[PDB]
């Protein structure tokens, strides 16, 4: 078996810049190197074949490069929507093998998140659970930092996180935190807040309710 | 009055899989021992009879089929196998009674290479066939009128050969002696 | 145009065997090789079979003897047999048109594959509600199993300010997801938002308004 | 021709792990396809599978598919047969052979590789006297080796120079996992009171040496 | 999975006679491109490897002594050895090489037939220095005889003994082509001193009643 490996694993750059990928392999494969594009939640397509020729409905900014055991794959004018992972596949040998990707992240500048709060609702307290939900909507860099506090007092362990991927037209992140507690729990308690550290906000945000 | 073994196997250059050379040997004494223990070659590989006993049985012809391919495909070269080569380029019989003599020859084949292989075909070979159409391959139901473009290609592809390849990808001379014999007189012998 | 759309993915127990096709159109499949190239949920890509021009078959070490790829020719489809499922082949596995076992210049979709003993359960979808400039309202949809799920707001007559996040997995294990949109708060009163929610494993749809409290 | 040399014996508990090995000298073995063949005491002749070294090509029986692995090793031209749990069941001795071609004879054979797999260790025989009857024309003497393991033993007649008349039986495997075996010799009954007869066991595998001599009872 | 075999499974044939024998294929084993049956014969002397003798059913390997021949196609295969000599005493094996994976015939034992000799029979008891051990081992001795068939009953006290007895044969002798049998009485000591006749009965086609040898326990001259 023969490995690929890429880098870096992750890049990020603004609009307009050059990205430049590079897959190195196991053993020389001389020029049998393919280039594939895969967007969140799409199948790949192929970019590259031949390590050098450019597949069929590719815009010219993509280009491939190298040899041997040093390929290079570059992306020129970044447009928001050429950001995806991107992977190399060898057909030297047998097995064909790809490497684990490089993701491609765009710059933009930093936009704070809006934060939203939403209690449980009443038909699913009804049935023993309650599940708390703040939003942090439209923000950028991906890095945040969330905080539930129920009565002043720091929650741990019961919560889960979900971020979506880059929106594709103004590059901003989302984010979901949902504590879950039963009903029990929940009833003994009065104030729930949810406080947002980011670097777009002079200081916390803090979004509460009361029971 | 012996078979020319040498021209086969000691000749300058070789051919292409796809358009691969079949040297046929009659009426002569075949001194296979002047062959067989050269330890030069790197697989030798017999279906059917041993060499122990060629230099004394008889047959009415021997064919010798030469070409060049890589490592990984060497081991195509037999019955019952599957496969680019042994389906598109070289297919041996299942009652294959012969031997397949292969060797590496990254000195003489590899440069800082010529050789082919056919790609695309519909259907697999039959046993000792020749295929050496360069027509286009029509991959979809539009006929392709001999150009190459969507859905049409080119079916052969060319070796890489280069010396610094690892030894799977280094271009081995392969020769595959096939011994007939049918209702005819013998015509290639032994000493004996 | 070439055209790859693929079938049969869904959850299956361990042990068991499932049958994935992929409809073709643009070539002929005869006269094509022709992948199948699973992906792990959050992982890299892995080659599992081939099937040549001329029908000889390749498989990867890790489904040798269990799976089987095939191909209609009357019907223009390709079959991925599996027989003997384990919970590491969970993955999206895609069609792939193959160019002479070199690369792949046309990909299907894709179907997921999941081998899991877990039963499906169908998902409760709860309303997170707009506060007292821009507000936000959502829907969660909680405790379903497996994937996916798939979401729209007044039947895809809203799409923008939507932002539906990917199901994180409990330690029920089951998953759930939230769907939230944004729009002005003039609106609230007036307008009615109503979130649909399918899953199609579950054979669950559920219409849900969500209107401020 | 072509000459093949096989490891030495091998005795073993069972759930050890076992490869044994046979090396190929000669003019080409390039065109040699090696063989394994398994013959359980008694028994006969059982194909296990080939191996073409050149190219590590393997073809097994489906009585053996599963349950053993053949190997070899182009460089030193060696083929390997491997089992990686052994059963009592195993016992026996292996041959490894040579055809030059798939659907060949085997012209050339090894020497053979005994294989014990026992639960029993290593015991050195008792030598006890089967003493001459008391009637003195021709008489009938011996010595009884039992209770040793494992295999083999040798027995010889006033140190080698007794060998007329002289009937070694084959070792016997008793219920309790070891070996016994019996050496008897002819001899005329003038001799009984003159000449002493001595017979010399020797077991290797336990570094045993006995010397015992036989005759009548007093 | 081609099936061969092979009849008969035991041949006695004298100096000089003739030794026959037949392997029947399960499938037929005739390549027909070459016209040749992929069909072999090996000998095996005891304690040796396996030796060629005959491959393609017929054509004997270099150095085999002219008198090994092989015959047959389709199914039925046969090996004959005309004036059988002493040397050729060995067991015979069909193996076919049409198909992978090769087999094997279960094997057919040669031996020498001669005029019927009857065995010398001795009865050894158990030495005093065995007795201190805990177990006695009593040995009955049949001396050079043909055929290899005899039975061998051991009596203690008139009752016939089971499940305590143990034979050995040796190889066919290469100069008179007898046999000679042991058999052993293994006992514990207890049971070897609650009785006083130990006796052993052969039954032989060279005698014409049976022989019995026996001792008193404890009893001297
Ligand atoms: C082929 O060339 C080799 C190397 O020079 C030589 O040893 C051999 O004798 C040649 N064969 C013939 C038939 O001339």
């Amino acid at each position: 078996e023969i490995v690929l490996t890429q880098s870096p694993g992750t890049l990020s750059l603004s609009p307009g810049e050059r990205a430049t990928l590079s897959c190195r392999a196991s053993q020389s494969v001389s020029s049998y190197l393919a280039w594939y594009q895969q967007k969140p939640g799409q199948a790949p397509r192929l970019l590259i074949y031949g390590a050098s020729s450019r597949a069929t409905g590719i815009p010219d900014r993509f280009s491939g490069s190298g040899s041997g055991t040093d390929f290079t794959l570059t992306i020129s004018r970044l447009e928001p929507e050429d950001f995806a992972v991107y992977y190399c596949q060898q057909y030297g040998s047998s097995p064909r093998t790809f490497g684990q990707g490089t993701k491609l992240e765009i710059k933009r500048t930093v936009a704070a998140p809006s934060v939203f709060i939403f209690p449980p609702s009443d038909e699913q307290l009804k049935s023993g659970t309650a599940s708390v939900v703040c939003l942090l909507n439209n923000f950028y860099p991906r890095e945040a930092k969330v905080q539930w506090k129920v009565d002043n007092a720091l929650q741990s362990g019961n919560s889960q996180e979900s971020v979506t991927e880059q929106d594709s037209k103004d590059s901003t992140y989302s984010l979901s935190s949902t504590l879950t507690l039963s009903k029990a729990d929940y009833e003994k308690h009065k104030v729930y807040a949810c406080e947002v550290t980011h670097q777009g906000l002079s200081s916390p945000v803090t979004k509460s309710f009361n029971r | 009055n012996l078979c020319p073994f040498g021209e086969v196997f000691n000749a300058t250059r070789f051919a292409s899989v796809y358009a691969w050379n079949r040297k046929r040997i009659s009426n002569c004494v075949a001194d296979y021992s002047v062959l067989y223990n050269s330890a030069s070659f790197s697989t030798f590989k017999c279906y059917g009879v041993s060499p122990t006993k060629l230099n004394d049985l008889c047959f009415t012809n021997v064919y010798a089929d030469s070409f060049v391919i890589r490592g990984d495909e060497v081991r195509q070269i037999a019955p019952g196998q599957t496969g680019k080569i042994a389906d598109y380029n070289y297919k041996l019989p299942d009652d294959f009674t012969g031997c397949v003599i292969a060797w590496n020859s990254n000195n003489l084949d590899s440069k800082v290479y010529n050789y082919l292989y056919r790609l695309f075909r519909k259907s697999n070979l039959k046993p000792f066939e020749r295929d050496i159409s360069t027509e286009i391959y029509q991959a979809g139901s539009t006929p392709c009128n001999g150009v190459e473009g969507f859905n049409c290609y080119f079916p052969l592809q060319s070796y890489g050969f280069q010396p610094t390849n690892g030894v799977g990808y280094q271009p081995y001379r392969v020769v595959v002696l096939s011994f007939e014999l049918l209702h005819a007189p013998a015509t290639v012998c032994g000493p004996k | 145009q070439v055209q790859l759309v693929e079938s049969g993915g869904g959850l299956i127990q361990p042990g068991g065997s499932l049958r994935l096709s992929c409809a073709a159109s643009g070539f002929t499949v005869s006269s094509n090789y022709m992948s199948w190239v699973r992906q792990a949920p959050g992982k890299g890509l892995e080659w599992v079979s081939v099937i040549y021009s001329g029908g000889s078959t390749f498989y990867a070490d890790s489904v040798k003897g269990r799976f089987t790829i095939s191909r209609d020719n009357s019907k223009s489809t390709l079959y991925l047999q599996m027989n003997s499922l384990r919970v590491e082949d969970t993955a999206v596995y895609y069609c792939a048109r193959d160019f002479g076992d070199f690369y792949f210049d046309y990909w299907g979709q894709g179907t997921l594959v999941t081998v899991s003993s877990a039963s499906t359960k169908g998902p409760s979808v709860f309303p997170l509600a707009p506060s007292s400039g821009t507000a936000a309202l959502g829907c969660l949809v909680k405790d379903y199993f497996p994937e996916p799920v798939t979401v729209s707001w007044n039947s895809g007559a809203l799409t923008s300010g939507v932002h539906t996040f990917p199901a994180v997995l409990q330690s029920s294990g089951l998953y759930s997801l939230s769907s939230v949109v944004t729009v002005p708060s003039s609106s609230l009163g007036t307008q009615t938002y109503i979130c649909n929610v399918n899953h199609k494993p579950s054979n669950t749809k559920v219409d849900k308004k969500v209107e401020p409290k």
